[PDB]
């Protein structure tokens, strides 16, 4: 209840500030400008490196989503099983990082 | 009555941001053997007011934007996500007490990159788009280590609640058992808010080159609010203060002093070192920070079991 | 009208789905999907699933739709009747369904649905000193050993697969 | 059985390989002073 | 083919999740634990063909616990009659149904 | 009356805001740019007047032309000047930007930067000292202070 | 085997530290004598109600009152 | 039954009809597919939380993880065909008619 | 010299001290001179609602003790 009131207040304060920042020099009548990037009309070059680091981030983010409930899960009675599963998950994280490392995955954006 | 609490939260944030601009200018000046602004007011106390009025009466750029919708929406998101990451902060009592405030903060920080993406796409310049894509990649790549470090630190806390983080450090500071995590967290938050030596957009096009002076000021104000918020979060995580339940002003003064010292350390960092290259910081993250973060995460999972020191769930 | 908050949020959810499913442009579809995901997380939070809604914000929106819009920025170079037509007709079926639901408090399309507010189905008891969803998720390392094993193996294999197919050799 | 619809249908390649159908150029202007023309490959 | 590897080997790979009335953490009960237990104690060992007809009333009770169409319909009818009587003006609501009861504990 | 007093006070406010936050861009062409760097040194401290060090061309207020404007450089100077948001001001530093200076009779030197852009303040010298450029900046601030934009708008 | 460790610790010390911390984390809980204390601290936390048992007549171990001598004890937790 | 269930089914049906009718781009198809997954997430989460099935609370996390890995594979395929043809149009993927 | 950065840091420190002090004072004022009660779990909320129902004022911070029992 109070949370969405605060969210609405922050949103309306931000949109009020943005509206005043936009439309206040609009009331000025300064001039009309014609105005006729270093590249003129070149196509954006598709780079596999940026896509590769994006996908690596996504997969590591998924394994982070798997790792997230560890503080709650440490309160279980089956402590040996939980410890083994946690160590196995972080070991799989390390193994994926090492496979990306060895096969030149982290190359020229190291 | 609650709107008074909301207003007294959000208006001092903007006031502290403007005086952070003044303090950074003056501290950098005195660190570079000179003075900061001292002519506009008594010791430059009137500089943010003059600068704000000048930026709010400046001519707009009026770009040929590909999409005016996200051109509007990017500062909206930046300011809303800068202001909304303060409500679960305990000072020593949070405005919105959240059971999962830490993970709520992580969600908002992960959501913060859409402002960069939409500001890059709205501008017609392709070099601006390339700079925005590089900044987004750096930001998400440091989100990864932020998440792992926060997860490994929270194993000494026992829950995601930010108010329990005061209770955990009632005996000793959390920088004593987790100082490597503290160093890696500090560098990761420094690279998270795009600050030196990681502010690549100022080194040789920014993501908001076509934005007008007003919206540029709004973006910069959101960035400074992010800096103050991150330093307060770091102080709460690692440098917890003594909280008397009958005198909350003691905790308020103590963590205010500590967070101001941490922000001054941010400004101290920004004027000591050269900037990184893009591949150099990618190397620093994926090949230096990440393996040690994983090793320390495994260590801090397996440590409280072998010490019979599992923190209470509630 | 405040008792119908989850229903109103579901209306916003399906309206955003109609908007982004009309396919105006990939970036606008991504924006509509982000808005719809936020409203759906609001639905889950109002139902009591704080952890699952925050997973939606952290992983779906902050971690994955970022990748979708990031790939969308690396294609589909920057600068219709069909989009407006399907948006209008989807809004029409949606509001016709809402009117038929609220006028008679019952409806049947494939299954039978009831037009009362959705606060009726809630449980009248307390959960004690813990939240039920957090314990259910936390039982993954104690009960779901097999689930952890197959999910982690699939994630590692996915890393290997993505590295294999983008190399070109 | 070729029809009118199946008239532009070429056979597949013998090795089943279709042909794959440059680099970025930047003009760093004078904005001492120096102009640079950079042929960049990522 | 359904190779029952788990029963042959004695492992328990997915049986813990497979029903709602199973062993849950912290002994947390579900909303329809009793109905599901009664339906399972019916259907065990008689095959699907006999269990689809023999004690179907247990499955009807379980489905009514799960989805609650009849309870919703009854509440809808009661509220509709109350609304009609209120509008026509021959029913006055009691004090305890208008927020003036000062509840027990 | 009341309206003239209101517009006078508002004019003083906006002139104080504009003159006390002058963000400069500097054209690092020649010797005079080294002297500009020496005015940004700790001794003279351009920053303490509210005048930042090396602001972006897309957000600057005053543009400083410090050096020789050749024929190969003049269209770039005009293109940079045209992209600046208003209110924009131009300060000419040294003889090369004032009238050509040593290379006035050369075949490839524009005889003064006032043939390309409008110029407000002329700073003489070769190079003018850091004291002289600081004096020119403060004189530009004095010129901004006595502007009468809102009074002119009210009277028209 | 011995000079390899010195060379790899002079060249990549970060990876040496990471692998050493990982090895400590994976071999220390199986070696420490305090893991059983974590086990019986986690299993002695009273989340839900201790439902009583109907007294048929033969339960000498089960107490009839909380302050009765028979029953589980947490003196080991109070001392440790 | 309930009403938000009807709205989530209709959202899933809208996203399915969006996927099943391509307009121009492959990215719009991927967006419709992932909206379908999001509707599945919301529906399953609401059912599990209302039914108080404690041990089923782990299912939407596994569903999210597996379908996001699916989406990563699909994005990689889209990037490969965009590198082949210069655009991600669905009318260029017609070599296998012959 | 260096002590002239202190007015700006003091203004920043005041603006950072303001929200926490305001929040603590508002919570103490609005809850009858006590801390705002934390309800993270449904048992604590059930105690909240029971105390609100037993107050007789429909107000959860009006706590009644041994003066109510016979
Ligand atoms: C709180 C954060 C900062 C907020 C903003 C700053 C605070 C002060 C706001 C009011 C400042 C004065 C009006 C805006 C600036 C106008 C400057 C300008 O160019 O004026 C000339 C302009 C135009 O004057 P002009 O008719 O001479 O036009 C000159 C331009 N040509 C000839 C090319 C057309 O004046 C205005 O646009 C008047 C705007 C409103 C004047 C004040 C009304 C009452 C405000 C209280
Ligand atoms: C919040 C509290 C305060 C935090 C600190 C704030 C003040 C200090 C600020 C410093 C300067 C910041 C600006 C520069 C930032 C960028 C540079 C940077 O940080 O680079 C990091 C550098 C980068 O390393 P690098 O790049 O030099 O590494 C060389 C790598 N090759 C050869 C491949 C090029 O270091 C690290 O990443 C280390 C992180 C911390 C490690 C902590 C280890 C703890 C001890 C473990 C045990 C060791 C013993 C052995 C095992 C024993 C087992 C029993
Ligand atoms: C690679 C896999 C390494 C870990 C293997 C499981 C280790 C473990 O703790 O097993 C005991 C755990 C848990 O045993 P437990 O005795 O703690 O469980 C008691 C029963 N419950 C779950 C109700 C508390 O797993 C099992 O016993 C069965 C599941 C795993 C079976 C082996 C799968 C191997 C797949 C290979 C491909
Ligand atoms: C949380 C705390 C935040 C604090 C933020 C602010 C920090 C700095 C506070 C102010 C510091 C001192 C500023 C002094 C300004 C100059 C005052 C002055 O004397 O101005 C004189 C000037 C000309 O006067 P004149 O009559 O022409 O002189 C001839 C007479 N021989 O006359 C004029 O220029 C006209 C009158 C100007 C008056 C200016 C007064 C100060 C304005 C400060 C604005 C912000 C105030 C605080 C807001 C937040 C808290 C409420
Ligand atoms: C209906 C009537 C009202 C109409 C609207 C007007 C509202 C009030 C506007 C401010 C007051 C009007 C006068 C402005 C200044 C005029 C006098 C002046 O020029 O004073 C100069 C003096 C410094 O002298 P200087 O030339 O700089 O000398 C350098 C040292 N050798 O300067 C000084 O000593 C300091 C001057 C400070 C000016 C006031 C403080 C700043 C403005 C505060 C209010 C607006 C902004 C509020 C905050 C916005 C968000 C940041
Ligand atoms: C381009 C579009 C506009 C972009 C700018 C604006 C939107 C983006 C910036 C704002 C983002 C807001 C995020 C809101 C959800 C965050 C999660 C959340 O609510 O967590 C708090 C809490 C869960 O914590 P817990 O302590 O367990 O709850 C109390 C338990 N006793 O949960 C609660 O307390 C639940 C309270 C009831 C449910 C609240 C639902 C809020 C409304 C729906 C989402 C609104 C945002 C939609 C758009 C998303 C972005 C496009
Ligand atoms: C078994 C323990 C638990 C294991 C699971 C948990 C692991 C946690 C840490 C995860 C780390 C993930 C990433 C690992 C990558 C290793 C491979 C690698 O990077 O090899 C290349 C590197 C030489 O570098 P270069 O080829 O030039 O690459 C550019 C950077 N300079 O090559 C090297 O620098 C040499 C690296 C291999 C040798 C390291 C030896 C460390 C020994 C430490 C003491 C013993 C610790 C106990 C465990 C046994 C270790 C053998
Ligand atoms: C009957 C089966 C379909 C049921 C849903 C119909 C929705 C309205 C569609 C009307 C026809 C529009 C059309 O021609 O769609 C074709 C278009 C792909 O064709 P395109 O390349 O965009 O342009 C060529 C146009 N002949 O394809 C599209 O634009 C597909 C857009 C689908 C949007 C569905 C929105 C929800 C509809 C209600 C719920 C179902
Ligand atoms: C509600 C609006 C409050 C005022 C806006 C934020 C404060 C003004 C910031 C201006 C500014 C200052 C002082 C400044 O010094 C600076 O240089 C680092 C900027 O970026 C180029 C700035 O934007
Ligand atoms: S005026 Fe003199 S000092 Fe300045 S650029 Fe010309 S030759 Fe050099």
């Amino acid at each position: 209840m109070n949370l969405m009131i605060t969210l609405l207040t922050n949103f309306t304060l931000a949109t009020l500030l943005v509206t005043i920042a936009f439309w206040l020099p609009q009331l000025n009548v300064y001039s009309e400008k014609t105005s006729p990037d270093p590249m003129g009309s070149a196509r954006l070059p598709f780079s596999m490196k940026f896509f590769l680091v994006a996908i690596t981030f996504l997969l590591f983010d998924l394994e982070i989503a798997l790792l997230l409930p560890l503080p709650w899960a440490s309160q279980t009675t089956n402590l040996n099983t939980m410890l083994t599963m946690a160590l196995l998950l972080i070991f799989l994280l390390a193994v994926s990082l090492a496979y990306e490392w060895t096969q030149k995955g982290l190359e020229w954006t190291e | 009555m609650f709107m008074i609490n909301v207003l007294t939260l959000i208006i001092p944030i903007l006031l502290a941001v403007a005086f952070l601009t003044l303090v950074e200018r003056k501290v950098l000046g005195y660190m570079q053997f000179r003075k900061g602004p001292n002519v506009v007011g008594p010791y430059g106390l009137l500089q943010p007011i003059a600068d704000a009025i000048k930026l709010f009466i400046k001519e707009p750029l009026r770009p040929a934007t590909s999409s005016i919708s996200m051109f509007i929406l990017a500062p909206i998101l930046a300011l809303t996500l800068a202001l909304t990451m303060w409500i679960p902060l305990p000072m020593p009592y949070p405005l919105i007490n959240m059971n999962l405030g830490v993970l709520f903060m992580l969600a908002m920080s992960s959501l913060a990159v859409y402002s960069i993406l939409w500001s890059g796409w709205a501008s017609n310049s392709k070099y601006a788009l390339i700079g925005a894509l590089r900044a987004v990649a750096q930001t998400i790549s440091y989100e990864v280590t932020l998440a792992i470090i926060l997860l490994s630190v929270l194993l000494m806390n026992g829950s995601f609640t930010l108010s329990t983080l005061i209770i955990t450090q009632e005996q000793v500071w959390l920088i004593f058992p987790a100082w490597p995590l503290a160093m890696m967290w500090f560098i990761s938050t420094l690279a998270e808010t795009n600050r030196a030596p990681f502010d690549l957009t100022e080194g040789e096009s920014g993501f908001n080159v076509e934005y007008a002076a007003g919206p540029f000021a709004l973006f910069f104000m959101a960035e400074y609010a992010n800096i103050i918020m991150m330093n307060i979060f770091t102080t709460t995580l690692f440098l917890g203060a003594f909280h008397n339940p009958y005198m909350p002003e003691l905790y308020t003064i103590n963590f205010t002093i500590k967070s101001l010292l941490l922000s001054i350390t941010f400004l101290w960092i920004r004027a000591s070192y050269p900037r990184f290259r893009y591949d150099q910081l990618m190397h620093l993250l994926w090949k230096n920070f990440l393996p040690l973060t994983l090793a320390l995460c495994m260590w801090h999972v397996s440590l409280p079991i072998l010490l019979s020191s599992i923190p209470p769930q509630t | 009208m405040m008792t119908y908050i989850v229903f109103i949020l579901s209306i916003i959810f399906v309206m955003g789905f109609v908007g982004f499913s009309s396919k105006p442009s990939p970036i606008y579809g991504g924006l509509g999907l982000i808005v719809s995901g936020g409203v759906g997380c609001g639905i889950v939070l109002n139902f009591g699933g704080s952890f699952l809604g925050l997973m939606v914000f952290l992983i779906y929106l902050g971690g994955m739709m970022v990748v979708f819009g990031y790939t969308t920025a690396m294609a589909t170079e920057q600068y219709n009747k069909v989009v407006l037509g399907t948006f209008i007709t989807g809004l029409l079926m949606e509001f016709l369904m809402v009117y038929y639901v609220l006028k008679d408090k019952e409806v049947e399309i494939v299954f039978k649905f009831n037009g009362m507010g959705d606060w009726v189905i809630y449980d009248t008891g307390d959960s004690g000193f813990f939240s039920e969803e957090a314990m259910g998720i936390a039982a993954l390392y104690s009960y779901g050993t097999w689930l952890v094993i197959v999910t982690g193996w699939s994630l590692l294999i996915g890393v290997v697969v993505i590295m294999e197919i983008t190399r070109g050799n | 059985y070729p029809t009118k619809e199946t008239a532009h249908w070429k056979p597949p390649p013998w090795n089943d390989v279709d042909p794959p159908k440059s680099n970025l150029t930047l003009n760093f202007g004078p904005q001492g002073v120096l102009r640079l023309v950079m042929e960049l490959s990522g | 083919p359904f190779f029952d590897v788990q029963k042959k080997l004695g492992v328990d790979l997915d049986h813990w999740m497979t029903i709602q009335s199973a062993e849950q953490p912290h002994r947390i009960p579900a909303r329809c634990h009793a109905f599901e237990k009664e339906w399972i104690e019916c259907a065990h060992g008689i095959g699907s063909i006999r269990a689809e007809k023999e004690c179907k009333i247990e499955f009807e009770d379980f489905r009514e616990c799960l989805l609650r169409q009849k309870t919703m319909k009854r509440l809808n009818a009661i509220k509709r009659q109350r609304d009609k009587l209120i509008k026509e003006g021959k029913y006055t609501p009691p004090p305890h149904h208008s927020g003036q009861e000062d509840l027990r504990p | 009356s009341r309206g003239e007093y209101v517009v006078a006070k508002l004019d003083d406010l906006i002139n104080w805001a504009r003159r006390s936050s002058l963000w400069p861009m500097t054209f690092g062409l020649a010797c005079c740019a080294v002297e500009m760097m020496h005015m940004a040194a700790p001794r003279y401290d351009m920053d303490r007047f509210g005048v930042v060090f090396r602001a972006s061309p897309r957000q600057s207020d005053v543009m400083i032309v410090a050096g020789t404007l050749t024929n190969k450089m003049a269209p770039a100077l005009r293109k940079v000047y045209d992209q600046m948001p208003e209110p924009r001001y131009v300060v000419s530093m040294g003889s090369c930007a004032n009238g050509g200076g040593y290379y006035h009779y050369s075949y490839s030197v524009v005889r003064g930067c006032d043939r390309i852009v409008p110029v407000d303040i002329y700073v003489p010298g070769c190079p003018p000292t850091a004291e002289a450029l600081l004096y020119g900046i403060l004189q530009l601030q004095k010129k901004i202070k006595r502007e009468k934009r809102l009074r002119i708008w009210y009277r028209r | 085997v011995a000079a390899f460790l010195k060379n790899v610790w002079a060249k990549e010390p970060v990876l040496v530290a990471s692998f050493a911390i990982a090895g400590l984390a994976v071999i220390l809980p199986t070696l420490s004598p305090y893991t059983k204390y974590s086990l019986m601290i986690n299993r002695a936390t009273p989340y839900n109600y201790p439902v009583p048992l109907r007294d048929d007549g033969n339960m000498p171990d089960v107490p009839s009152h909380p302050q009765d001598p028979q029953g589980p004890s947490l003196e080991w937790l109070k001392r440790l | 039954m309930s009403l938000v269930y009807m709205n989530i089914m209709m959202a899933f049906t809208v996203s399915l009809t969006g996927l099943l009718m391509y307009r121009s781009h492959l990215m719009s198809s991927l967006l419709c597919l992932e909206g379908m997954m999001l509707s599945l997430f919301i529906l399953a989460t609401l059912m599990i939380l209302n039914s108080h099935f404690t041990l089923a609370s782990m299912m939407p996390i596994i569903l999210l993880v597996f379908a996001a890995c699916e989406a990563a594979l699909g994005l990689s395929l889209l990037v490969m065909v965009s590198n082949t043809y210069g655009t991600d149009y669905v009318q260029n993927l017609n070599l296998l008619q012959c | 010299m260096w002590f002239e950065v202190l007015p700006g840091i003091a203004v920043m420190g005041v603006c950072l001290f303001i929200p926490g002090m305001a929040t603590a004072r508002i919570h103490r004022f609005s809850n009858g001179g006590r801390e705002k009660r934390v309800a993270h779990y449904s048992y604590q909320w059930y105690l909240m609602e029971r105390d609100r129902r037993v107050s007789g004022v429909n107000r959860y911070y009006v706590s009644k003790g041994l003066e109510n029992i016979d």
